[PDB]
């Protein structure tokens, strides 16, 4: 069918304090290896 | 308690445009003289981008 009288963004009421951080923690396993500058800091 | 002096030439500073003219004026009045060379500042190399280098040590820690 087609629905046009309901708001579908009802999940955002159920977000806790650490949802962004734990989402990043779960998503970190799918990322490419980061490039290297040759030194661990510019102050080195 | 003032600064009492006995040297008449303590407030005698002369201005010359070039070095050789001052040398001629020094030899003309019979004064034993010494010359210090003109310390020109060396031409530095400045770059605004080097503060945000990708790997160099010249990054700015804060701005």
């Amino acid at each position: 069918p087609f629905d046009n009288t309901t708001y579908k963004n009802l999940q955002h009421h159920d977000y806790s304090t650490y949802t962004f951080l734990d989402l990043n923690l779960d998503l970190s396993k799918f990322r490419m290896p980061q490039p290297s500058s040759g030194r661990e800091s510019p102050r080195h | 308690g003032w600064a009492s002096t006995a040297d008449p030439l303590s407030n005698l500073v002369l201005t010359f445009s070039t070095k050789e003219d001052a040398i001629a004026f020094a030899e003309k009045n019979g004064w034993s003289y010494d010359v210090e060379e003109r310390k020109v500042p060396k031409p530095k190399s400045k770059s605004y981008g080097a503060n945000f280098s990708w790997n160099k040590r010249t990054r700015v820690s804060t701005k």
